[PDB]
């Protein structure tokens, strides 16, 4: 326990941007957490960024728009940003600060644990190799997900990123070759329909005793999103790594993260990365996205689904390239299959998941499922690619096998990728989908797939 | 022929090796001789010492020497043991001629719990108040210094001039 | 623009702390 | 001896009251005493970067001088461990604190003094011998793969004294005693070993033999060398790490050192968990490859100014190991990591940056840390000869290869394997380029393919030419379609895509084609050569004539022989073995002939 | 065979002509190194007290 | 002779990258150099970049690891950097900062030389005229070198800049109508194995009695390559103007200089140039490329062969831009002949020799040197614009004339660049393959040649 008296300070030195500077403070503590009282009587909170002799240099979540240097009231808490931490915090609505927005009481803490967490240790870790079926088979057949992956959609404004992330959460579950996830959803800059679309679609298409909502809005301080994805992990890794349960975590906008960040670095001239986001910021989302998976000796875990809005859809932007750099492979949703109206939208190329080797196969879905995955690529591919000769040399310069291949990229983007809000396809479903498709070709154009698989999998 | 002259290529790095080896051996024979020469300055350096009627003289020199490089306000003398008596008379000599030429006051004081290394074949060694700038006015320190800035003319005295070096300038 | 605000920002705290 | 905390901002500390504490020295800083190293100095006060958190170090906590400068432990218990950058044993602090996570500030020695080690000497030396600085004066067996030497320290000298005789021996007991001028010195089996100076060597030599990964690409077309330096630059998903992996499971080399530098920590629990499955054939006995490789991790979520540090003690194992005649190669997985450690420093020093934030010294790091890689005459009397390879993975922020660090080390390396994200997008893999790709090392195996395979080079030319001329061809085909075609022309497109498809893409997660020996490269490519010399010649000799065998012709004749070719890929090295694979290549070979001469 | 008897012979005669330059220098050197240390201790034996130029007294 | 004492003092106040501060200094020198001795007994050496009062800037050529506040101590020398040079360096290697590293003793000098140079009354100079043949037809008969010139190789990183350098020293000669050169080579941020082959190149050649080396690799420390190139130029000036011989100079990778440089200006903290070199790298690299020539009176000269590696392939680059400014002329070797297997891959479209027009011609070489080489070059400019269309719009689009292009365009670079890292061939042989190229065109698509020339050369 801290059994002192805490200090407070009205010896402000000097207001400037987001940062207030106090000086004559008594052996300052860096990362330290402050509560300032305004002329007015109106409460903030702060964090210090930078100590040195009696100088601390605070960070203000809420601003520094009223604050003067005579009558301001800065107390110091002596200690680091923890949160309270229990069981009962599923089946409620907070903040992006963590405080009770749902007409509820405080949350009584079974323990309190600081929201920066700790690098698990490399060796204590285990390899995810479980498969969640999410029925949707542009990612069950193609970029199959593990339990205690961290594998992010790549999307953009206007697009339906919001849907998939719904339907993925209310359809997903193991599969059954002869019990639920908790949710913890945390928004960040999101608007009000948005909110309403995730808190009514979980308390109608399944239950809202196993979700725990982290609601920061578009009209809410900006420096308070640097702290809300980490309230959100601090709260799976106990339900996850304590209590022993399987978490879906949910962060929404990513986008409006790294611009918030990128806005805190500015106010206090740090050196840029491209497009004048901080060199730091692959440090920085390391430290949020490496919060999900296994460990060894308990049986819970972790699986992170961050939603990403890519600017003008380019994937060479700051944000989503160095997104790819951390996770486990992305869901990329297109905006030319939205445009035909394709429901999910989601282009297979540009997609990837990292932990799929190691998740399919036999004993796991099914002994053909990865000859199958790659086939279906490289036909697109090519389809794709003959398309676009089209294009130029017209539609009688093709030969017999390109005529196959636009066959096959019809029925491939109508039969294997619609698939409808609702449905939910087991993998076996999928992969006889995959074979319906591949059956458009002759067995020798087939040249991926070995011919052992090919004679017991290609007629029947 | 191809494996004749691949051949010829090694009769041809031998012999610029045997070359390079010789020139080498001649050149480090050189240093010694310069080496040797130096060593003889030394010991006729070390026999000058025990005339202490020049000895003397030669004290005289070097402290006010080391003071007009220091020109602070107070100094301090780090001498032998053995040399004490005279290094004592030294600064005695020195103080006015140091004050004459300066105008201003100067307190140097003989510092008499450390001396220099007793095998060192002589000088003096000035400090500051603080002990954190330093002249070092030995034999050795001053033979060195002297004698590195003569290479020039003492390779020509010994060895002959260059008769491929038309132009000084 | 970063190089030239850090030529800047050194001026104005030399002068200050001297 | 101890200063005082004064400042904290990131992971730069400020210590006043430091008056002789000298650069790039060790400090201990807080009441955790977290470790960290000396970058500048002004006064009586000490700029230090902290190797873990900061977060609660106050203004005024103790700072504690160490006297030394970062240094690595070098002697038995290393391989098969993982470290991580400061050389703590994570199989150890994952033991003793009975938890999942690492401690700040926890320490734990890197080497266990409770093993007991089975050593045996020299059995030349006796008391009196003259041993100077490199000897081998003992050796302990460390496991069934590697012999441990112990070597005299590198700057040591002197006549044995003691020698300690065959016996059981943990790493504090005197093993040797020597004496030099009057004085005496006592030497274990563990030395120490600064991380930033260079282990002396006799001489480097030239590199004259080949490093064999396990690809088909990177072994006909880029290969490396023992001896040489790589860089694999690419976007996020081209196959940096894959590559990395199989070239560290399947190699020749005797030690692997793997760091694995601000990446993923589930890719170090695919290494903890792939490798002590897979074994290697050495005397009947099957060893696996774990008992010769080592890790060191520090993953992107650790401390950012320990990426430094991580660099600097995998580089340093790997010149421990050379210098008992091993063949070591060090895998540096985005050595961008440690450039963006290095801006992230600098930026907290206010700095001037260089080019896109990076300091000004980051190609000076760059290149001399690439300059300790090479084949070497090891320094101490027994005359042998070692070697370290370094394999560095370059991550450019967007996929652009003209970024500063991949412009700063693509002017030191040797090898350069350009990954494609376009060809990673069709899981084509490997994803190398073969157009923007190079090897430096092309002309110094010559004398080695000459004496050992003779019929390679040829194919080799043969194919980088075929493969040139078809995007010659490409960029006439995308605007003025295929229809203004020679039949030549016709012919080496079909033979490029038949080289591109099945010789050059090589699926690494299957059991056929995990590895690929150089007998089978060699193989399929001469099967796909003939191929090209008989259709094209075919082609040409009846190409007035009224006959006119055209591609259409040799395509529907052979549509059973196209499909052998392609299928080359799918005979198993091991299920199959050497003689099958070399009798059903020479089948095909003869097939082939007949139906050429069907045609005629 | 030719190379093989060369090597020693081509040797020899090296190391003949460096012995004769070596006495050419020792030659050179013992009628010469009286004069150069006179100069030398005449040199260093002879002290001149100064200050600097940009002394302002 | 300086006969005071040096003043040696312990008084470091600030270590800052490659820069140690000192106060309390009596009457700080200019320029000076300091010789440091560490604590544990080492010794470094620095010059002195700043004075001002009391202060003093020293750079220290070896790196400041190790180096202390309190028992450092720096001794003051009172001259500036002179160093000792002699005829017997001719047969020695030394590394960047002149200690010999062949196991021979130091240089015994015949004189002390000041390394800035002295600069030479330009009513003193004399114009190169003499053409050297350096056996390379693309350097011979279009881009002729004067003796006394400098031009420099502006090449990239993986193309074979050091086989040119070392072929030309190798074959460098005099047009012979009826001794040689010496050798002077500094290298600056070299791998060992390029030191390797250049020493054993030297040495299989039996030049090694006439070469002297000074050798920076990439392992030494980064300060020295700042006054590498004035050691190797202050030699070359001894022998050339007063020993009176023939120099070449070869100074490799001028870009790693620069990179000390813009090293050594970073930590000064002064207003930057463009790419963060100092804004003074002109007048920097012109008191390095501005010693060469020969001088009146005085039967020696010295020539001059820079080479650089643009980053990026990148001739805008500051380093090539400003190198551009200040010699004559530049030799350019290409990324796309490589690709091709051509050597040398020198691309003769932005290479330029500007001391060529009064060295080639009737009574130097030959009187049809410069029509040739004029119409060569021009008849490349038209069937590189010829082949851009060609490869874009139309194969069979071409003119009857726009294919006599395209294949000159093949056969001289196949026959007249394309030559043979063992050539050597006269200037004469290098006009004959010119004409034997020319013929492929009708004499009157020869609007670059007058008409007697065409009459006397062309009908054969
Ligand atoms: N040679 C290969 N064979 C099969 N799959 C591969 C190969 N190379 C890469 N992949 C796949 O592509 C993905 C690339 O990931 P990785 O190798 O980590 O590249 P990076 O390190 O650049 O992110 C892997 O998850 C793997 O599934």
């Amino acid at each position: 326990y801290l059994s002192q008296p805490r200090l407070t300070y009205k010896t402000v030195s000097g207001v400037n941007g987001p940062l207030v500077i106090l000086d004559h403070v008594k052996f300052p503590r860096y990362a330290e957490i402050v509560h300032l009282t305004l002329p007015d009587g109106t409460k903030r909170s702060g964090q210090v960024l930078e100590v040195s002799g009696s100088k601390a240099v605070v960070q203000v979540f809420e601003g520094t728009s009223g604050i003067d240097a005579k009558k301001t009231s800065c107390e110091f808490t002596g200690d680091i940003l923890r949160t309270p931490v229990s069981e009962d915090m599923l089946g409620r609505v907070f903040n992006g600060s963590g405080k009770p927005i749902d007409r509820g009481p405080v949350v009584l803490a079974e323990d309190f644990l600081d929201i920066m967490g700790q690098p698990i240790n490399p060796q204590c870790r285990i390899y995810p190799e479980e498969m969640i079926q999410t029925g949707i088979s542009a990612i069950d057949g193609m970029n199959s997900i593990a339990r205690g992956q961290k594998i992010p959609i790549f999307s953009a404004a206007g697009l339906p990123h919001n849907e998939i992330a719904a339907q993925i959460c209310r359809q997903a579950g193991l599969v059954k070759k002869s019990e639920n996830f908790a949710i913890v959803f945390a928004a960040m800059g999101v608007n009000m329909e948005t909110a309403r679309f995730f808190k009514s679609d979980f308390e109608e298409n399944g239950s809202m005793d196993n979700v725990c909502l982290f609601l920061n809005l578009a009209n809410d301080p900006t420096i308070e999103r640097i702290i809300t994805p980490r309230l959100a992990l601090t709260t799976a890794e106990f339900l996850a790594y304590q209590c022993e349960k399987h978490v879906l975590v949910i962060l929404t906008d990513m986008s409006s993260y790294a611009e918030a960040l990128r806005e805190v670095s500015a106010a206090r001239e740090e050196v840029p990365g491209r497009r004048g986001f901080p060199g730091y910021m692959y440090t920085d989302l390391a430290t949020i996205y490496e919060r999900a998976g296994r460990v060894e000796g308990r049986n819970g875990s972790i699986t992170q689904i961050p939603i990403l809005t890519m600017p003008n859809d380019d994937i060479t932007h700051p944000i989503p390239d160095l997104t790819g750099y951390i996770t486990e492979g992305q869901i990329y949703v297109d905006r030319q299959l939205h445009n035909r109206q394709i429901y999910p939208p989601i282009n297979v190329l540009p997609s990837l998941s990292r932990l799929m080797k190691s998740a399919i196969g036999e004993g796991m879905t099914r002994k053909d499922h990865a000859d199958v995955s790659n086939q279906l690529y490289a036909c697109y591919a090519i389809g794709k690619d003959v398309q676009a000769m089209k294009a130029v040399v017209g539609e009688e310069a093709l030969t017999s096998d390109d005529l196959l291949y636009l066959e096959f990229l019809q029925k491939f983007e109508r039969n294997f990728i619609a698939q409808g809000p609702y449905e939910n396809r087991t993998v076996f479903e999928t992969l006889d989908i995959g074979w319906q498709l591949l059956r458009i070709f002759p067995k020798e154009m087939l040249k991926r797939i070995p011919q052992s698989t090919l004679s017991e999998f290609y007629p029947r | 022929e191809k494996k004749e002259k691949q051949i010829e290529q090694q009769k041809k790095i031998q012999m610029s090796n045997l070359m390079n080896q010789a020139r080498l051996k001649v050149l480090r024979a050189r240093d010694d001789l310069i080496t040797d020469l130096l060593n003889e300055a030394k010991q006729r350096l070390s026999k000058v010492v025990k005339d202490t009627t020049r000895y003397q003289v030669l004290l005289d020199g070097l402290v006010l020497q080391g003071l007009y490089q220091l020109l602070e306000p107070r100094m301090i003398v780090r001498c032998r043991k053995q040399d004490f008596p005279l290094v004592k008379a030294a600064v005695q000599k020195a103080i006015p001629m140091y004050k004459i030429a300066t105008k201003n006051d100067v307190d140097v004081q003989i510092d008499q719990e450390s001396y220099l290394p007793e095998d060192i074949a002589g000088g003096v060694e000035i400090y500051n108040g603080d002990r954190k700038i330093k002249v070092s006015n030995t034999l050795e320190s001053r033979l060195d210094l002297i004698a590195q800035q003569m290479m020039p003319e003492v390779r020509g005295a010994l060895f002959g001039a260059n008769a491929n070096r038309k132009f000084l300038d | 623009f970063y190089r030239l605000k850090k030529i800047q920002e050194k001026k104005k705290i030399l002068k200050e702390k001297s | 001896t101890f200063g005082y905390v004064h400042g904290v901002s990131g992971p730069v500390v400020t210590a006043c009251d430091m008056a002789g504490a000298a650069m790039y020295e060790l400090v201990r800083v807080g009441h955790s005493e977290l470790v960290g190293e000396i970058i500048r100095l002004e006064g009586d006060m000490a700029t230090i970067q902290v190797y873990e958190e900061t977060s609660g170090v106050s203004v005024g906590d103790p700072v504690l001088r160490t006297g030394k400068p970062l240094s690595v432990e070098l002697g038995p218990g290393i391989m098969g461990a993982i470290f991580d950058g400061i050389q703590r044993p994570l199989s150890d602090i994952s033991s003793q604190t009975q938890s999942i996570y690492i401690p700040r500030g926890v320490n734990v020695s890197a080497l266990s003094r409770d093993i007991k080690w089975d050593f045996t000497p020299c059995k030349n030396l006796r008391v009196g011998s003259h041993i100077t600085g490199g000897d081998i004066y003992g050796i302990v067996s460390e496991n069934s793969l590697i012999k441990h030497k112990i070597m005299l320290p590198p700057r040591n000298r002197g006549t044995v004294t003691y020698i300690a005789p065959p016996g059981n021996y943990d790493t504090s007991d005197v093993v040797l005693e020597l004496e030099f001028e009057g004085v005496k010195e006592k030497f274990t089996m563990v030395q120490v070993w600064p991380v930033r100076q260079v282990r002396p060597v006799t001489e480097k030599l030239p590199a004259n033999h080949p490093l064999l990964t396990g690809q088909r690409v990177l072994d006909a077309l880029f290969p490396c060398v023992q001896g040489g330096t790589t860089a694999i630059p690419g976007a996020f998903g081209c196959g940096k790490t894959v590559i990395s992996q199989s070239l560290s499971k399947y190699s020749n080399s005797d030690v692997i050192i793997y760091v694995g530098c601000g990446e993923r920590g589930n890719e170090m629990s695919e290494v903890l968990r792939d490798f002590p499955e897979l074994t290697m054939e050495v005397d009947g006995k099957v060893e696996s490859i774990m008992k010769r490789t080592a890790l060191v991790a520090n993953t992107s979520n650790m401390p950012v100014a320990a990426r430094e540090a991580s660099i600097y003690t995998g580089i340093t194992l790997s010149e421990y190991f050379r210098d008992m005649g091993y063949h070591v190669s060090m895998m540096a997985d985005s050595t961008s990591r440690w450039a963006e450690a290095l801006r992230e420093i600098s930026g907290r020093l206010a700095e001037m940056p260089a080019d896109s934030g990076y300091p000004a010294y980051l190609g000076a790091r760059l290149a001399s840390f690439y300059e300790r890689a090479g084949r070497v005459k090891c320094l101490g009397n027994p005359e042998r000869e070692g070697s370290v390879s370094i394999v560095g993975a370059v991550s450019p922020p967007g996929g652009d290869f003209s970024d500063p660090v991949t412009s700063a080390t693509l002017g030191i390396v040797q090898v350069f394997w350009g990954l494609d994200k376009k060809l990673a997008q069709r899981k084509h893999f490997p994803s190398v380029n073969w157009l923007i790709s190079y090897s430096k090392y092309m002309r110094a195996l010559d004398e080695y393919y000459d004496k050992h395979f003779t019929e390679f080079v040829p194919l080799r030319t043969k194919a980088k030419e075929i493969l040139q001329e078809e995007e010659d061809l490409a960029e006439i085909v995308q605007l003025v379609g295929k229809a203004s075609l020679a039949e030549t022309d016709k012919i080496t497109l079909e033979v490029a895509k038949l080289i591109k498809d099945d010789f050059l893409q090589q699926n690494g997660y299957t059991p056929y084609d995990r590895f690929c020996p150089f007998y089978k490269t060699v193989g399929m490519l001469s099967n796909m050569i003939a191929f090209y010399d008989m259709a094209r010649r075919a082609v040409e000799t009846t190409a007035q004539s009224d006959n006119k065998i055209t591609w259409s012709i040799i395509r529907e004749h052979m549509g059973d022989i196209l499909y052998k070719l392609s299928s080359m890929k799918f005979k198993d090295p091991l299920k199959d073995g050497e003689a099958k694979i070399k009798s059903d290549y020479a089948q095909l070979l003869e097939d082939m002939q007949n139906a050429f001469r069907s045609l005629e | 065979a030719a190379a093989l008897g060369s090597r020693g012979s081509c040797s020899t005669e090296v190391e003949k002509e460096t012995q004769e330059k070596m006495t050419i220098l020792q030659t050179y050197f013992r009628q010469n190194r009286d004069e150069v240390l006179d100069n030398l201790l005449a040199f260093v034996c002879d002290i001149r007290p100064e200050i600097h130029e940009n002394y302002r007294i």
